[PDB]
């Protein structure tokens, strides 16, 4: 099918208490394949997934530079957005970025994101069409203007389109054993009491990859949202990814009801029945 | 306006220390370093983002260290010097937006094995011919300096106390008074071409200055002759109705 | 400024077995600003060898951490996490239940 | 690892010729390009400056054209004046690095067009002293050669253009002289031809 | 493969 390779990115602000710190991460897919953190002691960015592991020490000098240089931008910003918004040079505040790029089954380039936020808020965001900019509030007008002015958008539709693009089609050949690996759901059904009237239905999807999955009840062959429960999907932490869906039911009536796992995984969906 | 260097010229002996200083252009993000030898291109010494040094070259010298302590201006130390560190060396700064570098003028750095012979020219301005003035209506004055040993002047005409340019042409390169040697002199000519009537008025003043970088006024010396330190020396003609 | 409180979920990587080594997970997300206390607890008791995966964030820019520690699972041994964050007037502790 | 080649590494026109500065590079994941200019004992004047997305860039008679996928780039200077006599530097920055990498330069010289070539030796006396004197080699055109000093006691300097701008005129010239006695500015100059 | 920063600048 299609990917993502993307980027997170958190500086947080401690005035009075060194520099801001500056984590980021890096994901192809739902894969994690490095990080870099400004208070750990190796000053480099670092491999999290083992196909990243073949790349040459010039590749890790290469993103350890460019990652301390947006440590330094986001250091920056963050001392501008106090200006804008004239808050105190007192408190704590966080600068947030994803960028990244999605391809399709061939590999081409299908989209590309590029956007801020400021303590938990959007800030400014790079457009569908790489060419335009979106503003939350007036600060970030300012900041839209300027870039706007300098005709900024190129160079990061030009870093999208292409550096982001080349770089994930590459990974993704790398790491195929894996990255283009299916994981199929491991199912399984809990049951629980509830009350005098009731229990509720529990269906478990397990040890897939990727994350996408698709879970729905049925009474009768008809589904049901009315008395449903979806958790978030969670991470297992061996890479894969957990799931699960519940429904309440009249006690003794367990039989009426079905549980339906869609996932990319399975040659044709599963369904479940207590 | 643009990138400013300082000093712009730095001959020193073999083992002492140089600091080389760079103002970028004001509030440009990045400063970059850069080392230049003849006819070569420039090679990359170190970078700041601010005041971060992000990026430094990894065949960079013990005895070389940068730093940009408030962001803004930028220091070059290299400590014990060699003569293989002689070379331009070359301060840019980028914008946030562009990424284009803007360059200084550059510190250019002799280092000798020591100082016994650094000397300053001996200046002299050559009148037009008679037989030019008669056979073209133009003339030439030829500015001539010679036995300066380490190479670094800068020639420049005057004209009733302006610099000029327009009719000036200098040599390219000092030649060496005697190529075969390690340690040989230099010299290096001008020329300023007028029209013979600008030449025939005798109010016209033409000075050649020739702008010498030697010793600080601050390194020993123990020769008899003077201390062959920085300064100007001169020569001058008038026009004449001949 | 927006704050946003932490959601958890408590659980095994591979499904429990007595006896049988394992992984004690603690998923926190949808919380904002990033610090936060996260700790695992044995019948009560703080678990001091505790890691935790990189910081990162979902679509709505709230963020997520996986805490993680081994465990040998019994059926007599309590396990569950406490949480603490600013947006928080008391902590969070959620226990781990095996036959959710 | 990265190698800027500058193509070709010297040139000698005639003035007004249309001028082709190739620059390639090995590796084409660059980021942008910059062209440069530097003028004898002094820095870099920055010429054209071309981004990855970019194809070409024009300032007046300089167009610079960039194709990434080629790992090429050239730099046309059209009718070339004298003036443009310079080194012309090449560099890039990769999408993986902050720093520029250089190219070694072309070295251009663009000899000016003499419409009345009047080649002629002159002796010119010292302002300070009758005793002292230089001898001028001048107005030959730009075809004409000046050949080094092989005499261990006269000294001949390279040609050099001078452009009188109000005049619109530029000459060529070179200069020779002695300390010695049997000094003689006719055959000083009898070493150098058309 | 990161980006460059370049034109980041609020």
């Amino acid at each position: 099918g299609s990917h993502s390779m993307r980027y997170f990115s958190t500086s947080v602000s401690r005035p009075g208490r060194g520099e801001p710190r500056f984590i980021a991460v890096g994901y192809v897919d739902d894969t994690q394949f490095v990080r870099f953190d400004s208070d750990a002691a190796s000053q480099r960015m670092e491999p999290r997934a083992p196909w990243i592991e073949q790349e040459g020490p010039e590749y890790w000098d290469e993103e350890t530079g460019k990652v301390k240089a947006h440590s330094q931008t986001d250091r920056e910003n963050l001392r501008i957005a106090l200006r804008y918004y004239n808050q105190s040079e007192a408190g704590s505040h966080t600068l947030q970025m994803m960028f990244g790029c999605d391809v399709g089954s061939d590999g081409r380039f299908l989209r590309g994101y590029h956007q801020y936020a400021y303590d938990g808020k959007d800030y400014i965001a790079l457009k569908e069409d790489l060419r335009s900019w979106t503003a939350a509030d007036m600060a970030a007008q300012i900041t839209k203007r300027k870039w706007e002015a300098a005709h900024v958008a190129e160079q990061q539709r030009a870093y999208l389109e292409g550096t982001c693009v080349d770089g994930l089609r590459r990974y993704l050949e790398n790491g195929k054993e894996t990255l283009q690996r299916t994981d199929p759901p491991k199912t399984h059904m809990t049951h629980h009491p509830i009350s005098d009237h009731e229990a509720t239905l529990r269906c478990w999807a397990l040890g897939f990859y990727p994350a996408e999955i698709t879970l729905t009840w049925q009474r009768d062959g008809e589904d049901q949202t009315q008395d449903t429960e979806l958790v978030e999907t969670r991470p297992a932490g061996d890479g894969t990814f957990q799931k699960w869906a519940a429904v309440v039911v009249p006690s003794g009536e367990e039989q009426r009801y079905t549980c339906h796992v869609q996932h990319e995984g399975l040659p044709k969906p599963l369904t479940l029945r207590w | 306006t643009g990138v400013s260097q300082n000093p712009r010229h730095k001959i020193t002996k073999r083992g002492q220390n140089v600091t080389f200083r760079c103002d970028p252009i004001s509030e440009h993000n990045r400063l970059y370093w850069y080392r230049q030898t003849l006819g070569q291109g420039p090679e990359f010494l170190t970078y700041f983002q601010n005041e971060a040094q992000l990026e430094k070259s990894r065949l960079l010298s013990d005895r070389f260290s940068a730093e940009r302590p408030k962001g803004s201006f930028s220091t070059l130390e290299i400590q014990r010097t060699e003569q293989g560190d002689s070379a331009m060396y070359l301060c840019a700064s980028s914008s946030w937006d562009t990424g284009e570098l803007f360059f200084g003028e550059g510190s250019r750095l002799t280092v000798l094995e020591d100082l016994k012979n650094v000397f300053p020219p001996e200046v002299a301005v050559f009148e037009p011919s008679e037989a030019e003035i008669s056979h073209t209506q133009k003339a030439t004055l030829v500015c001539l300096a010679t036995g300066f040993y380490p190479d670094h002047v800068e020639l420049s005409w005057w004209v009733n106390g302006k610099e000029v340019h327009s009719g000036v042409c200098t040599d390219p390169q000092p030649l060496k008074e005697q190529p075969a040697l390690n340690d040989s002199r230099y010299a290096l000519s001008s020329r300023l071409r007028v029209s013979a009537t600008f030449w025939q008025n005798p109010r016209n003043h033409f000075r050649c200055q020739v702008q010498f970088y030697g010793l600080s006024e601050n390194d020993e010396w123990t020769q008899d002759r003077a201390k062959p330190v920085t300064q100007i020396v001169s020569a001058e003609a008038w026009g004449r109705a001949d | 400024m927006i704050q946003r409180t932490p959601k958890i979920q408590v659980y095994s990587r591979h499904p429990a077995e007595n006896g049988k080594s394992n992984f004690l997970n603690c998923y926190v997300s949808g919380f904002h600003p990033s610090d936060i206390e996260v700790d695992l607890l044995k019948n009560g008791e703080r678990i001091e060898k505790v890691e935790h995966s990189d910081l990162s964030f979902s679509k709505d820019w709230s963020f997520y951490l996986l805490y993680y520690t081994e465990f040998t699972p019994t059926e007599k041994d309590e396990y569950a996490c406490r949480v603490n964050h600013v947006t928080l007037s008391q902590p969070k502790i959620v226990k781990w239940d095996r036959d959710m | 690892k990265q190698e800027v080649t500058q193509i070709p590494a010297a040139l000698s026109v005639p003035e007004g010729e249309n001028l082709v500065l190739n620059c390639s590079f090995t590796d084409s994941a660059i980021y942008n390009l910059q062209w440069f200019r530097q003028d004898p004992g002094k820095g870099l004047t920055s010429l054209l400056l071309i981004q990855s997305s970019q194809r070409e860039q024009t300032s007046g008679r300089l167009n610079a054209s960039l194709d990434k996928s080629s790992g090429r780039s050239t730099l046309y200077i059209a009718a070339s004046q004298p003036g443009d006599s310079a080194t012309y530097l090449c560099a890039v920055r990769m999408d993986s690095s902050y720093k520029l990498i250089f190219g070694s330069g072309t070295r251009l010289l663009v000899r000016p067009d003499i419409q009345n070539p009047d080649p002629a030796v002159y002796q010119l006396r010292d302002s300070k002293s009758s005793d002292k004197s230089v001898c001028l080699f001048t107005d030959f055109d730009s075809q004409t050669n000046v050949s080094q000093s092989k005499d261990s006691d006269v000294y001949i300097t390279d040609k050099c253009v001078l452009d009188m701008r109000s005049m619109d005129f530029k000459s060529n010239s070179a200069v020779a002289w002695s300390n010695k006695s049997d000094f003689a500015c006719a055959n000083a100059f009898n070493n150098s031809i058309i | 493969r990161y980006p460059l920063t370049f034109g980041w600048c609020f």
